[PDB]
């Protein structure tokens, strides 16, 4: 029911029926590069430009 | 003289018969100008100018004032004879008669206004005369410009850059005239006339400013901007298909890059023209520089719509050459370099190849080119910090606090070291420029100019910032440097 | 000259229907001849197949397309 | 495989040097002479997202900010709000 | 062991327990690990392919589907059961950077 | 004295052979500030005018009086520098007015000898100068922007190279422009091609055939510019090989003075290396090019040719 999109210093969680910004991640300093969920569907991991 | 006496008689004035006689005299002034081709009345043409002013005044009086069918036919015939005399004087003005050309143009403009207010065919006849006109210094100005005319250049600079309605009917009548076969060949011969008439940058599609109206009643000249685009594109495709030369080729490339794009409607035909231009690579040292503005147009084309050019960075590596340094378009070409190499998918091999090519270029490049290439090198290195090894190898530097075994190993490594960079290799990814350091940047350190040496010290010192203001450190010349040094 | 060869080849390599429609919108016979002269044989073959399927889909489009 | 995009570090603004790594309202607060809700509502009137960092906001909305703040009375700014 | 994708590969996707896809540059090569060799390869894309995903065993007439976006808004749907044959495509004006399917 | 034209007329009426004597007497009478500054202005203008006009008299009747004038100039320059620098700046401004009006038709061997005397007189070793560095970049622009298509322009470039060789033997700097000049001159001499197209030369009419003896009695540098540059339109292979050996000798002198210290001499000389290898493969009897290749090979053997340490700075406390 949800998916994560990377953007400028910002990671956005969208729903499927609603297709709206459900969750906001902005605690980065610079632009994010990678976003991946876990098999259990709880943890999302993001690779940023800070290493 | 006789012209002044006829002027006085016509002003004082069987008034229709007197006006007809004056019009006959002003048509005989076509023969007067024909004799003036050998000698313009002792190269003064003062009598010719007085006769032209008299004819203009008589035409104005006739328009104001005028067997009704016979009278109307006679008046129209006199007006048309005066207009045709002016057009023939403009057309046959092979000699550089500035005053005569100005008088003919003013009379033709006044007659056109009078016809538009009381009576398009006159416009096309006028353009036919102006394009049949030709001057020796006007044909294919090679040092600069397109066509150093007199009559059509003044016509453009004080008549074409003012009236948007006249611009619209202008391009429509060129479309009609190009469909006309003989005058299509006339335009093919006088290609540069249209170039000189079009490079003035204040056309109708330029909505940045407004153009005032000539005719009191504009006959729907704002019918369609896309129709204006279609006329523009048809005229331009015809001219680029017919009778191209080198200087006109460079000028049309410039006008395409800067001004035509806002005025053009067949971007795929511009694509084909621009890719032919960019792939145009011959042994002509003068024609080998077109790819610069060709790639400028191609890249702004890619930006406006998403198309491709295979082995793009291959072609950039090939096209980077000291001839670019010697040509004066390298400032815009470095803006192009910025907007290409600003991509985030480029690699260490590509950046090393480009930086080594530019290092050889600054080893052998003029100081203005040196101060253009310094900001590019600095910003490229800052954006891709992966080239710190080639800026300074960490293994090749020494330190007292390490074992003699490592001392001997370092000595042997330095002995067996060899520079593996390849210049002839056209693949930026395949050139092994990662291992090659910059002895050329060391020479730049050991430059001769004070400002260039200070920029070299900036290179040598650790990179502390990112903003280097490429635009301000992008346009410099010998004269500019001398002005700065004197100031 | 005014050909559209590279656009035809690109569209046939990646069969973009919208791009191919926009590039077949033209009807200038000299450009047709110049294109097909400077077009690849197999690319022109698949181009002919595309023309066939578009005539089948919209026989009304075949008018200017009868000379391609 | 080139890709194009559309960020700024420490940058100058009205002779004041403010970072691009801090939220917009508070960067405008640290702009000398102006304060908390002054900055908040100048951002609101300039019509920009308040969660952004100053690395964003390219020059055209930058200059809308500058012109609105330097012509406050000409944008329905109340006098009891004015300094 | 390694399998050569000469042009810069930007995606590697284990489509099946025995087959993988190397998605980089203009084309993309579907390799098999057990044979250690490319079963197929498709170069039907316009510019460099930027993203590629796979979906399998879902509610559909087609059992498995392979999506690839190639920097044009151009997303193309192939299928491994048909040797990665062209099945569908969409085109979006902006050059797409990523694509995904539920 | 008060007017340059008036004093030049007085000197010409008195004598061209002892205009130096007349001017020295006048200056001695005057020194015994503004007067002597005007004298310096007229003397500089007059020596430039004389260099432009006439050099028919030999070394024993013209070079001696020119050197006497040079000594008088040394005295007045040791006594005054501010007015001399100001007139140098004016002389600049008029040079670039002339050059922008006519790129090649408004230059002078007078300008060349002015550059030479400026280099001889001033402390050329200075990094920045109100006179040297302006004239330095002006000289660079002169040698770079001239459309090299004739032997008189080639000789102009050669004398400019000699003067900047003095400049960088007393200052030890580097000129990518003189490197480019050397490459362009070599390419236009051996155009007669396939291995060099990035140099972008200008003339396809002059070359170097295999009809030269290159002996010592063959015309050496022997630079009589005030005669060679205006009789060079008649082009013998002896004059061509003389100017070739002149530019080659200046190149070798620049090498041995500064370019050995230059770290990138190898990649500076690589195009020149290919040009000289073509020279040897074409003629096979060029001993001076052979020695040049030997020297460059020695420099390649002795150079470190190791990646540098540009970004090695000490930590901050």
């Amino acid at each position: 029911h949800d998916f994560a999109v990377t953007s400028s210093t910002r990671v956005q969680i969208f729903s499927s029926r609603t297709r709206q910004v459900i969750k906001t991640f902005s605690r980065f300093k610079d632009v994010v590069y990678s976003a991946s969920f876990r098999s259990d569907g709880k943890l999302l991991c993001a690779g940023d430009a800070t290493g | 003289m006789v012209l002044l006496i006829s002027e006085i008689k016509d002003i004082a004035k069987k008034q229709y018969n007197s006006i007809i006689k004056l019009i006959n005299e002003l048509v005989i002034p076509e023969n007067v100008t024909q004799l003036e081709e050998d000698e313009t009345e002792k190269n003064l043409r003062f009598l010719v100018m007085s006769l032209f002013q008299i004819f203009r005044k008589l035409f104005s009086r006739g328009d104001l004032t005028l067997l009704e069918k016979e009278q109307f036919v006679n008046w129209c015939r006199k007006v048309y004879e005066a207009f045709k005399t002016k057009l023939l004087a403009i057309i046959s003005d092979i000699p550089f008669e500035t005053s005569l050309g100005l008088d003919s143009l003013d009379v033709y403009l006044q007659l056109a206004e009078l016809e538009s207010t009381h009576f398009n065919k006159t416009f096309r006849k006028l353009i036919i005369a102006l394009w049949s006109s030709n001057m020796g210094e006007i044909e294919d100005v090679k040092s600069s410009g397109a066509s150093e005319n007199l009559i059509i250049v003044e016509f453009t600079e004080k008549y074409y850059t003012k009236f948007a309605d006249i611009q619209y009917y202008f391009q429509s009548e060129f479309n009609q005239l190009l469909e006309d076969p003989a005058y299509q060949d006339l335009l093919l011969k006088n290609v540069g006339k249209w170039l000189a008439l079009v490079n003035h940058d204040k056309h109708c599609s330029s909505v940045d400013a407004d153009l005032e109206i000539f005719v009191p009643n504009p006959p729907q000249a704002i019918e369609n901007e896309s129709k204006f685009k279609s006329n523009f594109e048809k005229n331009w495709l015809s001219l680029l298909n017919g009778q191209l030369s080198l200087q006109q080729y460079k000028s049309i490339l410039l006008i395409l890059h800067k001004r035509i794009i806002p005025h053009f409607h067949t971007p795929t035909k511009l694509m084909d023209f621009l890719t032919d231009s960019y792939n145009l690579q011959s042994s002509n040292k003068n024609a080998g520089v077109v790819p610069i503005l060709a790639l400028n147009g191609l890249f702004e084309l890619m930006k406006r719509f998403n198309l491709e050019y295979p082995n793009f960075y291959m072609k950039l590596y090939q096209i980077i050459n000291p001839d670019l340094m010697h040509v004066k378009y390298r400032a815009r070409f470095f803006r192009l370099m910025d907007v290409f190499l600003s991509s985030t998918h480029l690699s260490a091999h590509l950046v090393a190849s480009f930086i080594k090519k530019l290092a050889r270029l600054t080893l052998e490049s003029p100081p203005s080119a040196i101060v253009t290439v310094i900001p590019f090198i600095y910003n490229l290195i800052r954006k891709h910090p992966n080239c710190m090894i080639m800026l300074h190898n960490p293994a090749f530097i020494s330190n007292p606090f390490q074992t003699p075994d490592q001392v001997a190993n370092l000595k042997t490594l330095k002995e067996n070291y060899v520079d593996p960079f390849d210049v002839h290799e056209s693949d930026p990814e395949l050139t092994h420029a990662l291992d090659s350091s910059l002895w050329e940047l060391a020479s730049l350190m050991e430059h001769y100019h004070p400002n260039v040496a200070t920029l070299a010290k900036i290179f040598a010192q650790p990179f502390k910032k990112l903003s280097y203001n490429m635009e301000d450190f992008l346009d410099w010349n010998y004269d500019s440097l001398l002005n700065a040094e004197s100031s | 000259t005014g050909t559209v060869t590279v656009i035809l080849s690109q569209a046939l390599q990646s069969n973009d229907h919208s791009l191919l429609e926009t590039v077949l919108n033209n009807r200038d016979e000299r450009v047709i001849r110049d294109t097909i002269f400077r077009l690849k044989p197999a690319l022109a073959v698949i181009l002919l197949e595309r023309l066939a399927e578009r005539i089948a889909r919209q026989t009304h489009r075949q008018g200017p397309l009868n000379v391609w | 495989s080139l890709v194009v995009q559309e960020f700024q570090h420490i940058l100058r603004l009205l002779n004041t040097n403010v970072d691009g790594n801090i939220k917009i309202v508070y960067a405008l607060t640290t702009i000398k002479g102006v304060g908390r809700r002054y900055s908040n509502l100048v951002c609101k009137k300039a019509d920009v997202d308040l969660h952004k960092r100053a690395g964003e906001l390219t020059q055209e909305e930058l200059e809308r900010i500058v012109q609105i703040m330097q012509n406050p009375t000409h944008y329905k700014i109340p006098a009891w709000f004015l300094n | 062991y390694s399998l050569n994708h000469d042009q810069p590969v930007e995606n590697v996707i284990a489509v099946s327990p025995t087959q993988i896809v190397s998605c980089g540059g203009n084309n993309f090569k579907v390799w098999d690990l057990t044979s250690n060799k490319k079963l197929y390869e498709r170069g039907n894309f316009n510019k460099a392919v930027t993203c590629l995903d796979y979906v399998e065993n879902f509610d559909s007439p087609m059992q498995s589907a392979l999506i690839a976006s190639s920097l044009d808004g151009h997303v193309k749907v192939f299928d491994p059961l048909d040797n990665f044959q062209v099945k569908f495509g969409w085109k979006f004006s902006g050059p797409v950077l990523s694509c995904a399917v539920s | 004295r008060t007017h340059d034209a008036l004093l030049d007329q007085v000197k010409k009426l008195d004598l061209d052979d002892h205009p130096k004597i007349v001017k020295n007497i006048i200056k001695a009478y005057q020194p015994k500030k503004e007067k002597l500054g005007k004298f310096t202005a007229v003397l500089l203008r007059h020596i430039i005018f004389l260099s432009n006009q006439n050099y028919l008299k030999n070394v024993q009747s013209f070079k001696r009086t020119q050197n006497a004038l040079i000594s008088i100039l040394k005295s007045l320059s040791e006594k005054y520098n501010r007015e001399l620098s100001e007139e140098c700046r004016d002389y600049i401004n008029e040079m670039q007015a002339r050059y922008k009006k006519n790129h090649f038709d408004a230059l002078s061997n007078g300008d060349l000898v002015f550059f030479s005397i400026i280099g001889i007189l001033f402390s050329t070793s200075d990094q920045y100068h109100l006179v040297i560095t302006p004239a330095l970049i002006l000289m660079s622009q002169f040698l770079e922007q001239i459309k090299f298509n004739s032997l008189k322009r080639i000789a102009f470039g050669a004398v400019l190279v000699r003067i900047v060789s003095q400049y960088q033997r007393i200052s030890k700097r580097y000129i990518p422009e003189v490197v480019y000049f050397f490459q362009k001159i070599l390419l236009t001499f051996i155009v007669e091609p396939l291995d060099f197209e990035n140099i972008r030369l200008d003339s396809y009419e002059l070359g170097l055939p295999l009809d030269v003896d290159f002996t010592k009695k063959r015309s050496t540098i022997i630079p009589l510019h005030t005669l060679s540059t205006m009789d060079t339109e008649a082009h013998p292979v002896d004059q061509c090989v003389s100017v070739l050996l002149n530019v080659m000798e200046s190149l070798d002198a620049t090498i041995s003075t500064v370019w050995k210290s230059l770290p990138a001499f190898n990649e500076i000389i690589l195009p020149i290396q290919q040009l000289l290898s073509a020279y040897t493969s074409k003629y096979s009897d060029f001993e001076k090019p052979r020695n040049i290749l030997n020297k460059v090979e020695k420099l390649t053997k002795f150079t470190e040719h190791i990646p540098l340490a540009l970004q090695n700075h000490k930590p901050v406390s």
